[PDB]
RNA sequence: GGAGAGGUA
DNA sequence: GGGTATTCGCCGCGTACCTCTCCTAGCCCGCAAGTATCCTATTCCTTGCAGCGGT
DNA sequence: ACCGCTGCAAGGAATAGGATACTTGCGGGCTATATGGCGGCGAATACCC
């Protein structure tokens, strides 16, 4: 009974900074990539299969897309198994050649020390440094792996989110991979394209979101389907079977029987662990272990390097595997409950096993038939009935309009929700282009790094309502990040209140954080924030800050004031009321002027 | 332990190392074995009786499983490559007992020329007729030549003319497999069962488990397949892994002892029992490799082949490397490494460079100097040392 | 009557059940003329006690595990007045008797009035209490037939 | 609470009190209806019933 | 605005 | 095929007035599950000095 | 007379929680098929010859 439903919040708006991104990228020219025939024929040796003309109708769909100057964005989204990595190293091989800090983002660990050794393998014969950031890696070794990121030691990197923590200044950006691409939301896709909008980003999935899907079938950004299932892989036999721990049974003794190996879907950390040994009883004869992403982060090392070599059978786990972990020694899975999945997910469920020229079973143990929900029932013999090889993009189109495609110029990448008009998308797009080609002013971003870090926890920003034309909404935002003087933000104010009638809240907190911003840049104020609690301010260097009346105010109020660090002094104040916060920095940065020097 | 084995000496030799792809479907199973798997499966059993060498792992349960009367290998199989020293009226006799008519323009199923020096054959399995031209008790040419225009498309090496199935599925093994099952099982009236089914000429998915109804015949052992001079080597043990086995399908015939709908044949006819396999492994000799200590006798040698030490490396340690850095140091013998990958290889190249160690890769195992560091890529899995000539493996997970 | 014939309610799997104890009604939260004023139901909450075994799994058809009982709460139903009326939403209202088929079986003849003969058709209705309708009827050319519902 | 207040609050048979009388309160707690389900209806009855 | 019920001539 | 007979399905079924009560699912917000990141905190390896004994 | 040896202070490193994101599904809170008519008439089969 504990819920605590119906809050509110809408602390940022999103439609500006991606027109804002999408302007800046169409605005410059994208790197017309040097190709090599011959020394990237060597590379072309190195790789041990032979390729379906598929393949390499995608590989030279790259190709000679990415040695132009114009803006790649391409989706080479086919089905599991397909061979997909490879096309990828092919473009991260011809880029890096050029020296070109080729980034790649995974959903997860697991994906990044596989494509780490993945990688590694393949550029055995070049000197090419490839690297990989996660919280495996010490703490130790990021900073300086971050490091020699700035001076582009590190030719390629490979990571999770921990890349996107934003303070990894690369040298020289060229190529942005995005493997499997259904996560992310949309922000953490576009925080790399941020800092560079000429860059280079090629998008691997297999089983894409409907918004990317619509905004291929857009034009906006190129497709390569892959057909042609590389190898002797036949099609996991999918079981949708009442739970019954006989045909659980039989199943484990059959790929024991074969030496394979088991996954076994649980998706449940808690009780995992109790799965465990109820199972072991179940079949005492096999060999299992445990994995998770909520061990002590060394664990699930041995554990994934000990299935890989073959150290047990089973492992139950949870979708922490959903990412495509390749391993083409097992083909069962056991999913103990299919009820909750995405028809995406069940694909991709499906897609681990396989991979080999073995047969692999698949067993989808659900509830009773009448228990199942009309929902996951019609999922599952949405599954059921598609089982084939190359079946990906029919069940991704069929995931698109049943689910609806999120909004062109926001986050929620799933549900109708009415968007805009994709020619008004075409519209807007150009009008932003132009005009902000105009008087080539500078981007979003930029003038974040410039300015100092003023985030005090508001609801801040020109709502929808007030001005519904995104595209003038980003131009008033450059004007206001633009303005150097108080009274041009008057002027605005002045403008604004001419333009629209009153000023929301949010807009005029937006126009004291400007305020604010002002003096703060202007004595050296480098960090200030604030939250319910007090907040903490960082001075630069050369602070304008008394020293003298610093250790006064300690000593006034120890309470309201702890230099902890340099500079970094934190005031505790009960700061409940959003408007008293305001003016507690606005008169109290203004006495702290009183006392400039 | 086989899968291990096959890519283990797959590391340690040059020689052929091959399989035998059993079904992995479980013994009385209700599904298909995937026919093209079964395609080379007796595939194999067409060279297990005619190689001079050659390594081929087998498990126990294929040595439990039953096989084909091998007269179905010799009768209804033409896979044959170039170097099949063979005459020309032998194929002209060969194609008379499999039922083949004479005709120099070859357009009909059960075809086949034979002029001067010429051999032309119209299978009864496929839509493509073969030029042969066969040499002085041999085979030459495996001419793909048009059905009419007599014009090579392309010429082939080895020929593959493999029936689909482990049994002929022509009328007549139909009527006899209707004959053993009048004999031994009994026909109820259902369209689904099995025995109409057969009737109707459909192919189940267990179809298999009913093998030896198709030939009236006793199933071979599958060692009569085998060559004079094979050499059985033990891996694991047999005395606990054959009954263990054994005990599990009984297990699953006894489980599964229900049901008219699909009956079962007993084990006896569809396998060995474990007592008739160590009758029959009586009859070739063997070598039998375990981890212990056999104290005297003939026909033993005891071969020094002592665990590595302690060996294991920690960040905890102001060094990590230390357990090899001092084991080196008082290591006499060649260090073999057998990096398991390619960039492994320098997951161990940056690491070992650290404390100045530069192994080379090398690729015999034979090629070990008196003193020197070396690797291998390949399939090992835990190192030992050689002591009878002071060889060392030191693999990954000695590391670990 | 209502509970004995849902409760006990078993599972698909059969793992488990829920079986019933008693019921009881809660004290109405106001009155009779407070709910008049006020313009609301005059309820009593009913208050059951519910029974909800567990059986063990790998043990047979049959074993408990646990068994746990509360008294939960279901439905405001309202109370019939001193007088026969229900107090609704402020506005008395009263539920009249109905006279209605009896349940049964009911043999019938339209008196000669179709298949342009004069001749009789009888017919029989199996009429359930809660279920579906079951008619036989004859035919003008003396032919048995049946429809259901 | 649904299929007790739909009935008890908008039915064919849950129907208003007449109440301006005692006499009229108490002749119509006594009623009884032909009508409602189960029952017929006022345009397709019979002379008959 | 639509159903449901009751009423008058 | 044609002619008559039965059978199914739609067409209608009074006007005017007054009074009263009652007219819902869906969807999306936030919970659950998962995944990743960011902290303090407290626990835990680990080592140096302090001091205590030994010939 | 001090060397050598262990015990605890220190001190950090890690690891263990607590928050911050992103994906699916679901539930609640609002809020955006019933069985009791009948006669007439006409079109559309049923059957029979
Ligand atoms: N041209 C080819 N011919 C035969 N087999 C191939 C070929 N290309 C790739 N394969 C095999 O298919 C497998 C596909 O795995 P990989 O992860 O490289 O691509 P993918 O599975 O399509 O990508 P993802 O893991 O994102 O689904 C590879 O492990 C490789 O062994
Ligand atoms: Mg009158």
């Amino acid at each position: 009974s504990r819920a605590r439903q119906k809050a509110a919040e809408k602390v940022r708006d999103v439609a500006a900074e991606l027109l804002d991104i999408y302007a800046q990228r169409a605005a410059k020219e994208g790197f017309a990539f040097k190709h090599d025939r011959e020394q990237y024929q060597l590379f072309c040796d190195s790789f041990p299969f032979e390729t379906t003309p598929d393949q390499a109708q995608a590989i030279n769909a790259v190709l000679s897309d990415m040695c132009q100057p114009l803006a790649m964005d391409r989706l080479v989204c086919g089905d599991v198994g397909f061979g997909k990595t490879e096309v990828a190293m092919r473009a991260a091989f011809l880029a890096v050649d050029n020296h070109k800090q080729v980034a790649v983002l995974v959903p997860t660990t697991l994906l990044a020390q596989q494509h780490y050794d993945n990688f590694r393998d393949r550029f055995a014969n070049w000197p090419v440094r490839i690297e990989m950031i996660s919280r495996f890696r010490s703490a130790k070794e990021q900073t300086q792996i971050l490091a020699e990121v700035a001076e582009g030691k590190i030719d390629i990197l490979i990571g999770t989110h921990k890349l996107l923590q934003s303070d990894v200044k690369f040298k020289d950006l060229g190529l942005l991979i995005v493997d499997e691409e259904h996560r992310f939301g949309v922000r953490h896709k576009e925080r790399i394209k941020a800092m560079r909008a000429n860059v280079d980003i090629l998008t691997l999935t297999a089983t894409p979101i409907p918004r990317t899907l619509n905004m291929a079938m857009s034009g906006m950004r190129d497709l390569s389907i892959i057909a042609t299932p590389p190898a002797r892989r036949l099609a996991v036999k999918t079981f949708v079977r009442e739970y019954d721990s006989m045909v659980v049974r039989e199943a484990i003794l059959r790929e024991i029987l074969r030496g394979g190996q088991v996954y076994y879907l649980y998706n449940d950390v808690e009780n995992i662990q109790k799965a465990a040994e109820r199972l072991a009883e179940l079949v005492p004869e096999a060999r299992i272990a445990i994995g998770h992403g909520q061990m002590r982060e060394r664990e699930l090392e041995r554990v994934m390097n000990d299935f890989h070599h073959q150290r047990f059978n089973v492992l139950v786990c949870t979708t922490i595997i959903e990412t495509g972990i390749d391993i083409p020694t097992a083909n069962t899975i056991i999913i103990e409950r299919a009820d909750h999945f995405g028809l995406a997910q069940l694909h991709q469920l499906r897609g681990r096993v396989g991979r080999s020229h073995h047969q692999a079973y698949a067993w989808l143990l659900t509830p009773h038939p009448k228990a199942m929900t009309t929902d996951a029932q019609k999922r599952l013999e949405a599954i059921a009935s598609l089982e084939d090889l190359g079946a990906g993009f029919a069940l991704a189109t069929h995931d698109l309009e049943i689910r609806g495609a999120g909004e062109l110029l926001g986050e929620e990448q799933s549900g109708s929700m009415e968007t805009i008009g994709f020619s008004l998308y075409m519209e807007l797009l150009e009008n932003a282009v132009d005009a902000l080609k105009a008087g080539r002013e500078p981007s979003l971003e930029d003038l974040t790094s410039q300015q100092t870090e003023v985030e005090l926890r508001m609801p801040s920003l020109l709502p929808d309502d007030f001005i519904p034309d995104v595209n003038t909404r980003l131009s008033f935002y450059k004007r206001i990040a633009s303005a150097k003087t108080e009274n041009e933000l008057e002027e605005i104010k002045v403008e604004l209140i001419d333009r629209f009638g009153l000023l929301p809240d949010p807009a005029r907190t937006l126009l004291d954080i400007a305020r604010l911003r002002q003096q703060a840049q202007k004595l050296g104020i480098r960090k200030l924030e604030g939250n319910e609690k007090g907040g903490v301010i960082e001075f630069a260097e050369k602070n304008h800050v008394n020293p003298a009346w610093l250790i006064g105010l300690l000593q006034k109020q120890p309470q309201h004031y702890r230099l902890d660090g340099p500079t970094r002094l934190k005031f505790i104040q009960d700061l409940s009321e959003r408007k008293t916060r305001i003016e507690w920095v606005r008169q109290f940065m203004r006495e702290l002027e009183e006392n400039a020097i | 332990n086989a899968l291990r084995l096959h890519d283990e000496i797959s590391q340690f030799t040059d020689q052929m190392v091959m399989n035998l792809a059993d079904w992995e479907t479980l013994p009385y199973d209700s599904f298909s074995p995937h026919q093209d798997i079964i395609s080379s499966r007796l595939s194999t059993l067409y060279q297990l009786p005619t190689m001079q060498r050659g390594v081929l792992i087998v498990p126990v349960n294929t040595l439990m499983q039953r096989v084909c009367p091998h007269s179905f290998l010799h009768g209804h199989a033409l896979v044959m490559k170039k170097g099949q020293r063979l005459s020309r009226d032998a194929l002209r006799t060969q194609l008379d007992s499999a039922g083949y008519r004479h005709v120099d323009q070859v357009m009909e199923h059960g075809e086949y020329a034979t002029r001067g020096a010429l051999l032309d054959l119209f299978p009864m399995g496929s839509e493509l007729p073969y030029r042969l031209d066969f040499f002085d008790d041999e085979i030459d040419s495996l001419r793909v030549f048009d059905v009419d225009s007599q014009r090579t498309l392309e010429e082939v090496e080895a020929i593959n003319l493999l029936p689909a199935h482990e049994f002929p599925t022509d009328k007549a093994a139909i009527e006899l497999f209707r004959s053993q099952w009048r004999d031994t099982f009994e026909v109820k009236r259902d369209p689904e069962h099995i025995y109409q089914q057969v009737s109707k000429g459909t192919l189940p998915a267990g179809i298999e488990y009913w093998q030896p109804l198709f030939f009236s015949e006793p199933l071979p052992p599958l060692f009569s397949y085998f060559p004079a001079n094979t050499l059985l080597v033990n891996t694991g043990d047999l005395e606990t892994s054959a009954e263990r086995f054994q005990a599990d399908t009984l297990a699953r015939f006894e489980n599964r002892g229900v049901d008219p709908m699909r009956p079962l044949l007993p084990p006896q006819s569809l396998w060995l029992r474990v007592d008739e396999l160590f009758s029959e492994l009586k009859n070739w000799p063997r070598v039998q490799l375990k981890t212990e200590h056999l104290p005297t006798k003939a026909a033993n040698a005891n071969l020094g082949f002592q665990k590595l030490p302690d060996l294991a490396v920690q960040a905890q340690q102001k060094a990590p490397l230390d357990a090899l850095r001092k084991f080196l140091e008082t290591f006499d013998g060649p260090v073999v490494f057998s990096v398991e990958s390619e960039g492994r290889r320098e997951a161990l190249g940056e690491l070992l460079a650290r404390i100045k160690i530069a192994p080379q890769r090398i690729m015999r195992l034979d090629e070990a100097s008196d003193r020197g560091r070396y690797l291998m890529i390949g399939a090992a899995e835990h190192g030992f040392v050689d002591t009878v000539r002071n060889l060392a493996l030191i693999c990954e997970s000695d590391l670990l | 009557a209502a509970f004995r014939s849902v409760f006990p309610i078993q599972s698909y799997s059969g793992n488990s059940e829920l079986q019933y104890v008693s019921y009881r009604l809660g004290e109405p939260v106001f009155d009779v003329q407070e709910c008049q004023i006020r313009g609301v139901t005059y309820s009593a909450p009913l208050r059951v006690k519910l029974r909800l075994v567990i059986y063990e799994r790998e043990a047979p058809e049959g074993t408990v595990k646990d068994i746990k009982e509360q008294e939960v709460y279901m439905g405001e139903i309202p109370l019939m007045t001193d007088n026969g009326t229900f107090v609704i939403n402020g506005t008395e209202r009263v539920i009249v008797s109905q006279l209605h088929r009896s349940p049964g079986v009911f043999f019938d003849s339209d008196k000669g009035k179709t298949h342009s003969s004069g001749k009789v058709l009888y017919n029989a209705r199996i009429i359930p209490y809660r279920g579906s309708w079951l008619d036989f009827e004859f035919d003008p050319k003396d032919n048995l037939f049946v429809r259901i519902d | 609470s649904a299929a007790v207040k739909e009935f008890f609050g908008s039915s064919q048979l849950s129907q208003f009190m007449d109440q301006n009388n005692p006499l009229s309160e108490i002749t119509h707690k006594r009623r009884i209806s032909a009508l409602g389900p189960g029952g017929l209806t006022r345009e397709r009855a019979g002379f008959e019933v």
